[PDB]
RNA sequence: CCCCAUGUGGACCCGCCCCUUGGGGUGUGUCCAAAGGGCUUUGCCCGCUUCCGGAUGGGCCCGCGUCCCAUCAGCUAGUUGGUGGGGUAAUGGCCCACCAAGGCGACGACGGGUAGCCGGUCUGAGAGGAUGGCCGGCCACAGGGGCACUGAGACACGGGCCCCACUCCUACGGGAGGCAGCAGUUAGGAAUCUUCCGCAAUGGGCGCAAGCCUGACGGAGCGACGCCGCUUGGAGGAAGAAGCCCUUCGGGGUGUAAACUCCUGAACCCGGGACGAAACCCCCGACGAGGGGACUGACGGUACCGGGGUAAUAGCGCCGGCCAACUCCGUGCCAGCAGCCGCGGUAAUACGGAGGGCGCGAGCGUUACCCGGAUUCACUGGGCGUAAAGGGCGUGUAGGCGGCCUGGGGCGUCCCAUGU
């Protein structure tokens, strides 16, 4: 018995959850702004999109999110952002946005 | 290099979607002759531009569906049913030769 | 037939069928004696050739001549079958082997004794 | 209807020399002057002739035996004692330039028809082709 | 990683090895990318060491990491001397 | 173990002489003198027409039992020398020909096949040098095959070697009765052999 | 582990350019870096971050090829396609919502059975048939079923979770296991090994290194299981011992075989004793190139060399024809032989022994299975009046096949080069 490398499992559940926090983190933030620029509220809507940007960036500077899965994330962010502000939108912060 | 192939739009039923029926011939392996077979490819038409009786170039894609890898490269010949009407007729053999059995 | 129809029909293989289900397709099977009686022959031969029903460890039950001059086997001594039929015994499809478990060899064999396996006589 | 044109006329000549006609008329075609060409020249058929018959186009075979014999049966050995076939609708049969047969241990010799031509088998070993394995005459 | 090392090629008592060039993974008699040596331990022939230095240095241009026993078999073949 | 067993009823079973043991053959006594049957309680009785297989098999037996050889280890010179080029009959004599052992017979060393053999064996041989014991050993095109220098004083080998004064030797050999050496020149042909044998049949009955 | 900064750069949105499926460039906006340690310690070493490129390994897609049965003929609803979306490194019904009503099949779908596939291997004149063990390539599995986590990478044999079966500990609540790793045990079977030595060599993981780990591997052990090599002697030696066998009782055979004489001398003894090992490392030199130096073998005191040295295992099948090898005796359709034809009921070359013989020889023979012979599934290379085989006849679908002449095309077909 015993095969000290369990330590490794001992690590994953770490791992697992230091990922698994920082992820719903991104998606709780995501959908925060897409339903500010949902209801059209300009300003706040890129100021969110920004900490989401950047969140996911971090993500992916560890092993979190990682690869283009990071890259995926923030255009699948842009695109919806700034659709749904096309209700008298206005780009206020234009952060993540090349108004 | 992506293969091509040449074939006919037996089928226009779906959307975006073409049925090609690409024949082919070769030496049989054991016994020599040519024999002939052949078989149905599903073609991308996104712009629904081929119609029911046209020769067409399939060209090797990335897959766009399950079961459907090759884009209408571009039409040969339009119009002529006369190869449409084989593979209908041997179709409606088919409807037959079961328990009951296929007219003539 | 047409060069056609070959290409549509085809060739078809031919199936060898076993003689010996001796099962497993095995070289040897033992089994256990049950009977051992005394057929007669078939058309025109006349004898009382020495027979035994076995059962096998495959499952099966058979009939088995039991080759040489006199054997010793009982009713449930373990054997050994080597497949090969008997001409006219109709219903036997293998022999004994002979020195092989509870089946002694033959005594006093001083020639083909690889089979009927009886050890070198030392000669005096 | 006449299935095998080339195979009607190595049939004819068969059957014809069988009987030692001196001539024999095959219905012509550009491709099958072309073969008896070569039946000429391999020395097969004394020669051969364009000619009309009912009004229709037929080239005169002119058959070739070997010399009267002694004993019974003085019946003339054949010049061709062979003259078979091969490549036939629905079987036709091509071979590569190192595929072409040496018949008869080279005794005899094999119509191939070649993208260069009808040839026999040594014409097309030395130009270096191959193509539909016509027939096999000696 | 792609490696340069020998892989036992002999038969019993009589080792043949095959300097090649393969990737760290491999069985050590697995298959290999590409052969670019040959090694007779023993020298039982005049000819017990080849080494076609112009590829080695091809294959250490990008990475090959010699096994040591490798590459001290490379630098007899003077693979590195740098004259 | 190679035969090893009465040889001269060998001699007797082929009705032809074979030179199994040098010596003696020759003085009043191979048997073949007087005594050419086949031996066993039938040898005198009438022969029957073989059957073309009796004739092969008895043609491979002599060719064989010449040299000593195993049916094992011939069959193999045999499907050797048919995969190589030339004639497969005289290629075949070749190789049995280029035997170490069979050499020192032919090189007067030894008085038969089978004491060759045994010098062989026995280290009182050499090829080019380095000893030999080995039997089967195959024999090239220039090779000098002396007697062990340690045995060069042993009496067997000096009557032997004594006697062999004059002695011609095959035109695909050559030797030195001075230090007991010889060498083989080239492999003999067909014609170099004086062999009862037809080839022809042992061809023949390896076809079978 | 996190926040801020620095932005070489890179990522995302939008615009534009070049490209052409999501390739490359560019402008504004946003977003995103890092770790230190060691010394012969002001320099070198190990290492960290971001980007681009190479190299290696891999995912996914496509053409073609890949067993049997049609006494399996119709199969299909995530099923076929579409639009939007999720998930992934990535395409995709892979997954989801909605829409359409498609997709597949006799060129054999669907179902049943069998089977890892290949390089190769066996056989065969070949075509072909059979096969896929050892070795190498790929795939799949890790008591059975399902699942994800961590990671560059796993759905992860010696990691995790749940269910199932089984084994073990249990204070009966609950726990612990998984040799299809090496060796070994047990069961099953006709049948398949040592609980061995070593890390010296090759290879692999971590380490700057020294070095640690390595049942991978290198070796030894057992088993004629296969192949190859070798011995059981060589020369002489009677018109021919004895014994045994046969006989026309004269004699013939075993047989130069033996005995005996001389020669060599496997085993066995004595001494010497190996390659496989050169690096890593130390020293000089810039931790480079190069030079020199030291350490290290399981096998093993084995191979091999030298000296001494004894004539020192032979068996198994067969002898009616196929098929090479014949006599006497015993037996009496018995006892038995037998692959086929067959043999034995008082003269048996066929049963049993003996003598003699033939074959092969540390093997010989049997059983099983594959190819052959079998042109007996016939492409090479067969047939259908009477031997097995023309459908009771017609009409006609699919399909197979197609007169003569010319021109275009060049799909088949043929040639060359090239890559594989
Ligand atoms: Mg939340
Ligand atoms: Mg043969
Ligand atoms: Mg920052
Ligand atoms: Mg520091
Ligand atoms: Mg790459
Ligand atoms: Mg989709
Ligand atoms: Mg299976
Ligand atoms: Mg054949
Ligand atoms: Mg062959
Ligand atoms: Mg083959
Ligand atoms: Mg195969
Ligand atoms: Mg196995
Ligand atoms: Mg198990
Ligand atoms: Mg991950
Ligand atoms: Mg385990
Ligand atoms: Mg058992
Ligand atoms: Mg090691
Ligand atoms: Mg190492
Ligand atoms: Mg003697
Ligand atoms: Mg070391
Ligand atoms: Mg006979
Ligand atoms: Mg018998
Ligand atoms: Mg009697
Ligand atoms: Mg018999
Ligand atoms: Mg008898
Ligand atoms: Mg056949
Ligand atoms: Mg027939
Ligand atoms: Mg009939
Ligand atoms: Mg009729
Ligand atoms: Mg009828
Ligand atoms: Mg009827
Ligand atoms: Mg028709
Ligand atoms: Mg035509
Ligand atoms: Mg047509
Ligand atoms: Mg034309
Ligand atoms: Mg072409
Ligand atoms: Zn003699």
């Amino acid at each position: 018995r015993n095969l000290s490398a369990l330590k490794r499992h001992r690590q994953s559940l770490k791992r697992r959850l230091r990922n698994k926090a920082k992820k719903s983190a991104i998606k709780t933030l995501s959908k925060k702004a897409i339903q500010l620029a949902q209801e059209g509220k300009a300003e706040e809507a890129l100021k969110i999109m920004r900490k989401a940007e950047s969140l996911i960036d971090k993500a992916a500077k560890g092993s979190t999110l990682h690869k283009n899965a990071a890259a995926r994330r923030k255009s699948r962010l842009m695109r919806k952002v700034r659709q749904l502000l096309e209700a008298a939108g206005a780009p206020l912060i234009g952060g993540g946005l090349s108004a | 290099p992506k293969k091509v192939l040449t074939g006919v739009v037996v089928s226009d039923k779906m959307q975006k979607t073409v049925t090609v029926l690409v024949e082919r011939q070769f030496p049989h392996p054991l016994y020599g002759k040519v024999i002939k077979r052949s078989k149905k490819y599903l073609a991308h038409d996104p712009e629904e531009k081929y119609k029911l009786g046209d020769v067409v170039e399939i060209i090797e894609s990335r897959p766009i569906s399950k079961r459907k890898r090759f884009r209408v490269l571009r039409l040969v010949e339009s119009g002529r049913m006369d190869l449409v009407e084989k593979y209908l007729i041997r179709r409606q053999n088919y409807e037959s030769l079961s328990k009951r059995g296929g007219k003539a | 037939p047409t060069i056609n129809q070959l290409v549509r029909k085809g060739r078809e293989k031919v199936r060898k069928k076993s003689k010996v289900p001796a099962l497993k397709g095995a070289p040897f099977r033992r089994g256990v004696c049950t009977v051992v009686r005394t057929v007669t022959p078939k058309k025109p031969n006349s004898a009382l050739r020495k027979v035994a029903k076995v059962r096998l460890t495959s499952g099966y039950e058979v009939t088995a001549y039991i080759p040489g001059e006199g054997h010793n086997l009982q009713e449930h001594s373990v054997v050994l079958i080597r497949g090969g039929r008997v001409k006219d015994l109709p219903g036997v499809r293998y022999h004994i082997v002979r020195g092989v478990y509870d089946a002694a060899g033959v005594k006093d064999r001083k020639k083909s004794r690889s089979k009927y396996g009886t050890k070198k006589p030392k000669e005096a | 209807m006449l299935t095998d044109p080339i195979a009607d006329m190595l049939t004819r000549i068969r059957n014809a020399t069988r009987v030692y006609k001196e001539s024999t008329d095959v219905p012509a075609s550009r491709f099958k002057e072309e073969i008896l060409r070569i039946l000429a020249r391999e020395g097969f058929i004394k020669g051969y002739e364009r000619v009309d018959v009912d009004g229709k186009p037929y080239l005169r075979v002119y058959l070739k035996y070997g010399p009267r014999r002694q004993g019974p049966d003085p019946r003339p050995e054949q010049v061709i004692h062979h003259i078979r076939r091969i490549s036939k609708p629905g079987r036709r049969v091509y071979v590569g330039v190192k595929e072409i047969p040496r018949v008869r241990r080279g005794l005899g010799i094999a119509i191939l028809s070649t993208s260069k031509g009808v040839l026999t088998d040594r014409e097309a070993r030395k130009l270096g082709v191959g193509g539909e394995l016509i027939c096999e005459v000696w | 990683m792609v490696k340069i090392r020998l892989a036992r090629f002999g038969s019993k008592h009589n080792p043949h090895y095959r300097i090649v060039v393969t990737d760290a993974r491999r069985k050590r008699d697995g298959k290999y990318i590409e052969k670019i040596g040959y090694y007779d331990p023993r020298k039982t022939t005049p000819d017990w060491l080849k080494v076609d230095v112009e590829r080695a240095r091809y294959w250490l241009s990008v990475g090959a990491q010699p096994t040591d026993t490798a590459r001290r078999l490379l630098r007899q073949a003077g693979v590195f001397r740098q004259e | 173990g190679r035969y090893i067993g009465p040889v001269c009823r060998l001699c007797r079973r082929e009705g032809v002489k074979l030179y199994l043991k040098g010596e003696r053959c020759y003085s009043p006594k191979c048997a073949m003198e007087r005594r050419p049957y086949p031996p066993g309680q039938h040898g005198q009785k009438r022969a029957r027409r073989p059957s073309d297989y009796a004739v092969r098999l008895r043609e491979k037996q002599k060719l064989r039992r010449i040299y000593g050889i195993s049916e094992r280890q011939f069959r193999n010179l045999f499907e050797e020398a048919s995969k190589k080029k030339g004639v497969t009959g005289s290629v075949f004599l070749g190789l049995l020909e280029s035997r170490l052992d069979n050499v020192v017979y032919r090189l007067g060393f030894a008085v038969s096949r089978r004491q060759a053999r045994q010098l062989v064996r026995h280290g009182h041989i050499t090829v080019n040098g380095r000893r030999v014991d080995l039997p089967s050993y195959r024999v090239r095109p220039g090779d000098e095959i002396a007697v062990a220098e340690k045995s060069r004083n042993l009496e067997l080998i000096r009557q032997n070697l004594e006697a062999m004064k004059g002695r011609k030797v095959g035109p695909w050999l050559s030797l030195d009765v001075e230090g007991m050496k010889g060498k083989f020149l080239r492999l003999p042909d067909r014609e170099d052999l004086a062999l009862p044998v037809n080839e022809q049949l042992v061809i023949e009955f390896y076809s079978r």
